[PDB]
Parts: structure tokens; C-alpha cells; sequence
């Protein structure tokens, strides 16, 4: 069987740095089950055999690999324009 | 639980699309075995040992050709 | 009380013959493939 | 619906004549399905004579 | 049920294309072995034995045809 | 679907591992379903490089 | 629309460019088991015989050469 | 039956910011549609059983790879004399 | 334990499905080498040799044809 | 759990290197256990590399 | 054009599978065919390598 | 001390499985060499050499699967 | 103009080293067939059918040595 | 038969990690230089983790160190 | 000028493929040009992946 | 010392280069043996790697 | 509580046969195929 | 007092022969398979 679930929450914001924050909660959300759910599909060996499944697994792998490396290099040359203002 | 992949259901399939030819070998050894001189056996016989051996044939090569796909896409993962 | 009665489905799910001889004696008719030695033809019912 | 997954393939009869009976195998529904059979398929044959 | 490909059936249609040959091979001989000095039942012998060795020689060699066809197909796969 | 194609011709032979006709449609089809599958893990992966080249560059 | 790509249409290209070869076979095979005698049909059913010989072996030939010249192409992509 | 297009339109620049706008557009559909071709290329399996459409199909490809590697460094060394300047 | 391998439980059965076949063409020679013109020890010893032939062909025959299903096996290993 | 029935149906193919039944399923399962081992080193080297990467750029 | 007449010559061995000229023709043909298809794979592939390592070089 | 490996291991798995192979083809050479027609004997080794055959290979071909994947982690050290 | 590759002038070196042995055949079969127990007509046709025989078969196989030396070289490009 | 046994912050650090980063290193060592471990691909699998963080922990340690001293040195030439 | 001496035993054995003489020193000729050939082009590659060897040290 | 027991086995197959036992063992010995060399050639490496990366970082 | 209850219940069900020869002496019939040469056809009773 | 029992509890699972001949003699039947020659049809007894 499946299950879906509907309902999605929300909460208000009212400041900057909660904005911020559930983009760093959103993230670490999904790299915490995506770093897993491959796994599962890994170590569930039937999951590695057929070739169906074998090519959605084989695009997993990038699109955990290319979002991670983005959220990396946007903050690297997001603090390395701050360090070079206050250097000046 | 024992586990069972998806290489072991194609190669169950030909288990399961033939009824008893692992039973039907058996027995034809034994027919045969008894008397290796009635015609009526002779014709049997020479039909159920060239059928067992396209029966293994047509699993090993399938299982092949699903093996060298995989690999060469967990050679695509990095 | 939804995670429960959602994740007691998904398991119930998961979790969820022989064979026997039975002999029946006929009574109009013989049992086995016959051959009629007639001479215009080997005749046989099946 | 399990015990009504039995095929029909694995029916399996055979004759034995020194008692004239048929020895037939099956689930337990199978082997009273093709007794409705057998009882409909000996009936007493009737007797014509030529001149 | 008895499992029968097609390697099965093209051997069992030379079976069926005689109707009980093997039976009337045998009842001659049976006819034959009481009295042996007999011309009628010599010559009637002769054209029945020698109509069986051609049905059985026949049926062997072609069985054979379609196992090579086979065999050759199947070692292309791969 | 063409994996559905794929799986419908196996068990006829599963059935009959002696039709010279039917393994001789089934060569021709999983193989071809063998040039599929490697195109699409092969046509992925340089859009993974090529992808991977830029964040390379831009670093 | 069931797929058929383009080595199903050479494959298909062989089962048109013969005209009745999977009539032939089993049409001089049922003349010929009826009554296995025959010269006319022994002379018959062996050139039938060798025409599907040759015409399913160059099928899966042809299948094979055009296979591995696209698996050289495959791997040159990246 | 296939179509092409005949007409390259000109307007008229204002500035320089309504140049580079042009080049950025143009170029950003022309990205789109080559890795939208190779797709229905691949996505329609008949062409890519056949020999003679896959180096057609080969070609496409490595002058994508050679395209956006050549608009990537121009940049990177545009920006990277830009950063060199403000620096001095 | 004395080690069997599949191929030598097959031809046991072939030893064991004849009772004395190996003692018999032996000892009807014996029979026939104190007197060899006599026509009933000459039947028995034509259908005795015949029978020896028969069986060691055939025997023979079919352990070469489980060889070369292994070996077309343990060539897809690699 | 998968490496210990790998490990005990090699024995009887040791014992009997020449049953057809038993070699067909030991052949199905050696390779399988092949596309297994090098799929778990490929899959955790690019965890690696990744994490490798992040180290790279704050340098 | 090479490929007309690769495909010209199929057609008469498709309606006569046994004349032996044509099939040895015929193999003279798609031998060269295979022949000539992985040269041109063969040679775009150098010139996108070599044209790879010229931004490979100046990045 | 003489040291075993997993590789060692697996080798010798197919020395323990098998009983005397390496010797019981020793003494049916002695035995079919001393006088070359018997058919009990001919047969005899056939079943002999035959089992070397299969045995030897897969003692083999056991050992390159073996190592191409050692191969594939070290490939993977860096 | 029509091309011709050097596995045409190969096979070309085959066509002119024969005069017309395409139509010799033929018409050696239609001397024999109109009148098959001529021994003028059997030994005449023996010669020319056999010849054929060599000749494509040296001619088949020469072409599938220079393939396989070809094949080397371009697999060397890269 | 197997057995087990069973058992200012920064001066602690340093000197906790100082023998943490050593004995990694010597139990990588004898697992390389013992010759059994180096030849089962799943004691391979662990020691391949067992690489990898060794090359994650002396890293982060260091460039956190290297980013430690290089707040240091702008804020005392202000 | 081994090629020459390769090209001057084939149209003889056109001419007459059945003189058994011929045919022998024949298969001892052109054997001989399927290893000159296949040695020449190996050779080269080492030379050439040798010269580019140190360009892609320096590189 | 793992080259010593390498290095006597060479010697009774080149007295004997047709015993089937002993080329069996020296397979065993011998990839066993290409296992052992490279794996120690890769780990003292990145022993080696990452200690210049410590000192690109701090110069 | 929940962490023994759990993990004692899923170790019980992760833990969870001698032939033998009878003899029989039959009253009514014969044991073994019997053969019937009646000389017409070689009729068999198994 | 945990990891003592616990070791010392799976080290007692990894924990947990000679042929010989009898010669029998028989009283009322011999040895070996018979034959009975009544030269209508070749009957055995094993």
C-alpha cells in the first residue's frame, strides 16, 4: 500500500532571521532523508537489481549531489562578500 | 526471510513456465534406464534432454545481459 | 492518533494450499485407452 | 481467492483398471468439481441389433 | 498435466500422423511369431517393419534440425 | 511502457523454451531494450558533468 | 501504439521479405507426418527445411552486427 | 514536414543594458530547445535504434558540451578581470 | 566419503538399471567358446552383444551432452 | 544479512560441481552478490567526494 | 549516400535468402558499413577531447 | 607460518568439496593404460576426465570473478 | 558512380579470377538434369559444383581476416 | 577460542586527540600488512569507511584550526 | 615492401584456388601481414601515450 | 616478507609448465599478490596527500 | 518499557525432521506389475 | 555485571564420529536376488 499525507503547516514569520532559518531547517530536512533514502534503496538489495528502478536511483544520486554543491559555493561567495567589505 | 531479487524472478520464470521438466528429466532417465531398447522411449528421451539443455541456456544468457547493464551504470554513478 | 491507525495499515498489509487424493469408482464404462483388433483397422477409443 | 489460484494444469488423474477407478488429486474443491464431470460422463449405453 | 513444448509437439505430430502404427507393428509380429512359414504373413510383415523403421528415422533426424536452429539463435544473445 | 513490451514476451517463452520464431522476436526486442537503458544512464550522466564542470569553474 | 523500433523493423524487414516461409514449414511437415513415404514429400520438406534454416540464423546474425556498432557509438558519448 | 524560420529581427539598442539582455535571451532559448532536442531524440526510442540518426545525435551533443563551456570560462575570465581591476 | 559427481549418479543408474549385463556378455562368451556352433547359444549370444553395444553408446552419448550444458555455463561465469 | 547465503551455497557446488539445477541458481546469486559489493563502494565514494568538496572550498 | 546501397542490397537477399553471391556481396557490404560508421564515432571523438582540454587548460 | 587467504579460502573450498579427484583420475589412467579397450574402463575414465573438466574451471573462473571486485574498492582507495 | 570498397576489390580479385563460373554451374546443372545417369554428365557436374565450393568458401573467409585487422586499428584511435 | 575485554579544556583536547588520530593510523597499518584482511571484499568495505574518516577528521581539525588562527591575526593589527 | 610480396600471392590463387602448393605458402603470407600490421599500429600507441605523458604531468 | 612466498613458486612451474595443480595455486598466489602490491601503493598515498594539503593551507 | 517490549518481541519471531520406513502386508491383491500374454495385444495391469 | 552475562551468553551458541559394521544373519529367507525361469515372462524378485 501508499499513503500521502495532505496537509502541509505553516507557521508565521514576522523577523529576517527566521526566513533564513527555515531555509537552513529546509535543507537539513532534506538532506537528512534523501542522505537515507538512497541507502534504503541501496541496502534493500531487490532495490539495486532492477533496471526501472536501478535508473531513478541512478538520477538520485544527482540531484542530491548537485543541490548540496549548490547551497555550498552560493554561501562561500555569499560570506566572501561580506569578508571583503569590512576588509576594504 | 529469505530474500529473493529481481534476477531471481526472471530466472523463477522459467522455473515457473515449465511445469515439472526438473521432474520430467527424472523420469525420462528412468523409463529409459530400465529398458534402453523400446522405441517408443528412444524418441521421448532425445526430445526432453535437447529441451533441459535450452532450458539452462536461455537462463544463463538472460541473466547476463541484465548483469553487464547494471554495471556499466553503477560505473555511471560517480 | 492519524500516525497510528496510518503506520497499524501499512503493517497488517505485509503480514497478510494442500493437496488431497480422492478415489471415485466408475460404473457404466471401462477405464483405459482401448484397441479394437477389427482387421480393417486398429481401431482404438480414448 | 488463493484456493481459487489453483491451475488447472496441476490436475493430475490417472486410470487403474484392476478396480476400474480413477485415482484424481487436487485442492478440496477440484476434486469434487471433476466428480460433477465423471458423473456425467458414464451413462448405461443402449443395445441395438441388426438383421 | 504432463508439460509439452513445441520440440514435444513437432514429434508427437508424426505420432498422431499414423494412428496406432507401433500397435499394428507389433500385432503383425504377434501373428507372425506363431507360425513363421507363412509368405502372406511374411510379405505382410516386411511392408509394416519397413514402414515403421522409416517412421521412427524420420521423426529422430528432424527434432534434431530444430534443436541446431535453436541452439544457434540462443548462443547470438549474447 | 516499454518495459511493459519487455515483460510480455518472456513468459511465452517461459512457457515454450523451443519456439524458433518467438525467441527470435524476443532477441530482437530485449536487446533492443539492452540499447535503452544504457542511453539513458550514458545521456545523464555528461548533463551530471557538463553541470558539474560550471560550479568547477565558478569556484 | 506498441513500439517497434528500427532493428524490429530490420527484423521485420525479414519476416516480409520472405513471403510463406512460417506457412511452408508446417504445411510439408502435415503432409509429410501423415504419410512419411513419400519421395515427392521427403524431396520437398527438405528444401522447406533449409530455407527456415538459413533465414532465422541470418536474422539473428543481422541483429548482433548492428548492436555492437551502436554499443562502439554509446560509449563515445561522453 | 519541417520548418525554419527566415526573418532575424533587429531593434534598436538604447544602451548597453539593453544590449546585453538580447545576448542573454537569445541564447537562453537556444539553450533550452538543444537539451530539449536531445531528450526527444532520446525520448523517442525509434530514433535512437537506428545507426545513421546516432551520430547525428553524437554531433548534437558534443556541440552542446563545447557551447556552454565556451560562454562559462568567458564570463568566469570576465568577472575574473573585473575582480583583478577593482583590487589593483 | 568417495566423491560423485553428478554425471557419475547418472551413469550408476545405467550399471544398476541392467542386472548382470556385465557378468552376462562375459560368461555367454564362456558358453559360446566351448562350442561355438550350436544355434540356440548363437541366438542368445547375438542378442546379448547387441544389447552390450546399445548400451554403452548410448550411455556414453549422454554424459558428452550434459558436459556441454555445464561448459556453456561455466563460461558465463566470468 | 546477504553475504551469509552466499557463503553456504558454494559449498554444495564444491561438493557438486556438476549439478545443472544447482550451479543455474549459484550463478544467479555470485553475480548478483557481485553488483552488490561494488555498487555499496561506489555509493558511499561519492558521499566521500562530496564531502571532500566542502572542505575544498573553505580552505 | 553510402547507405542506399547498404539498404539495396538487403532486399534482393530478402526475397531470394539463398543465392550465394549476393550474401557474399552482401557481407562485403555491411562489413564496410560496420567499418566506416565507428570511424566517424571514432573521429568526432577527437576532436571533442582535445577541444575539452583547451578550456580544461586555461580554467 | 603457511598462510591462508580468502582467496585461499575459496580454493581450497572446491579441494575439500570434491573427495579425490586429483588421485581418482590417477588410477583410472593406470587402470584404462594397462589394457586401452576395455568398456568398462574407457567409460570409466570418461566419467573421470570428464568431472576434471568442470572442476578445474570453476575452480578458476571462481577466482577472476574474485578478484576484478578487490580490484573495484581499490580502484576506489582514491 | 557506384562505390567499391577494398573488401569489394578483394572479392572483385575473386570475381575476375573466375571467367563466368556463375554461369558454368548453371549450366552444368541443366546438362545433368535433363538426363541425371549420363556418367559423361555426373563427372562433368562433380568437377564444376566442387570448384564452386572452394571458391566461395576461400573467398568468404578472406574477407573476415582483413575485418578482424581492421577492427584493431580503429579501436586504437583513441 | 575468541575473547574480548571489556573497560583549561583544550590540554585535554589536543592530547585526546593526539593519540586519537594514532592508533587509527596503526590499525589501518597491520590491517593493510595483514594479508587475510586485505583479501575479503567486505572487510575491504570497512576499512574503505575506515580510510575515508580518517581523511574527514585530521581535515576538519585542521583547516578549523588554520580558521582559528586566522581570526587571530587581523584583530591584533586591528 | 612486405605489402608487395602480400598483393602478388592472392591473384595467383584467384586464378587457381586449388593448387595446394600455392594456398600454403599463401597462409604463410598472409598470416604474416595480419601480425605486421596489428604490430605497427600498437607500437605507436605507446608512443604516442608516452609523448602524452608528460605533457599531461606538466599540464 | 609477503615477496618471499611469492618468489618460491615461480621455480617448480618453470620446471614444469604443464602441472595443472601448481599453476591453480600460483593464481591464487598471484592475484592474490597483485592485491597486495597497489593497495599499499594507494594508502601510504593519501598518507602522503594530505599532509602537503596542511601546509598549502597554513603558507 | 517500550524499548524492551519492542525489541523482546522481534527476537522471538527471528527464532522461529526424521523420515522413517512402514511395512504393509496387503490381503487382497498382489504387489508388482503382472503381465497378461493373451496374445492379441500385450495388455498390462500395473 | 551487563556485559559480562551478555558475552558470556553468546560465546555458549558458537559452542553448541565413528562407522562400525554389524554382520546379521538371517533364518528363513536367503540373500541376493532370485530368479524364477517359468519361461512365459521373465519375473524378478529383489
Amino acid at each position: 500500500g501508499q499513503a500521502v499525507n495532505i496537509r502541509s503547516m505553516e507557521t508565521d514569520i514576522v523577523s529576517l532571521d527566521d526566513r533564513l532559518l527555515q531555509a537552513f531547517s529546509g535543507s537539513a530536512i532534506a538532506t537528512a532523508v534523501d542522505k537515507q533514502t538512497i541507502t534504503n534503496r541501496i541496502e534493500d538489495p531487490n532495490l539495486v537489481t532492477d533496471p526501472k528502478e536501478l535508473a531513478i536511483s541512478q538520477e538520485m544520486i544527482s540531484d542530491y549531489n548537485l543541490y548540496v554543491s549548490m547551497v555550498s559555493t552560493l554561501t562561500r561567495k555569499g560570506v566572501g562578500a561580506v569578508e571583503t567589505l569590512l576588509r576594504s | 526471510t529469505p530474500w529473493s531479487g529481481y534476477l531471481d524472478d526472471v530466472s523463477a520464470k522459467f522455473d515457473t513456465g515449465v511445469d515439472n521438466l526438473q521432474t520430467q528429466v527424472t523420469e525420462a532417465l528412468d523409463k529409459l534406464a530400465a529398458k534402453p531398447s523400446d522405441p517408443a522411449l528412444l524418441a521421448a528421451y532425445q526430445s526432453k534432454l535437447s529441451e533441459y539443455n535450452l532450458y539452462r541456456n536461455a537462463q544463463s544468457n538472460t541473466v547476463k545481459v541484465f548483469k553487464d547493464i547494471d554495471a556499466a551504470i553503477i560505473q555511471n554513478f560517480r | 492518533y492519524v500516525d497510528m491507525v496510518v503506520n497499524a495499515a501499512t503493517m497488517m498489509d505485509k503480514q497478510n494450499g494442500r493437496q488431497k487424493i480422492g478415489v471415485m469408482r466408475l460404473n457404466n464404462t471401462f477405464v483405459g485407452d482401448r484397441t479394437y483388433n477389427l482387421r480393417d483397422q486398429k481401431m482404438v477409443i480414448p | 481467492a488463493l484456493k481459487q489460484n489453483a491451475a488447472a494444469g496441476n490436475i493430475k488423474i490417472v486410470a487403474y483398471p484392476d478396480t476400474n477407478s480413477l485415482l484424481v488429486k487436487g485442492t478440496a474443491e477440484q476434486v469434487h468439481f471433476i466428480e460433477m464431470l465423471v458423473k456425467a460422463l458414464d451413462v448405461a449405453k443402449r443395445h441395438v441389433e441388426l438383421s
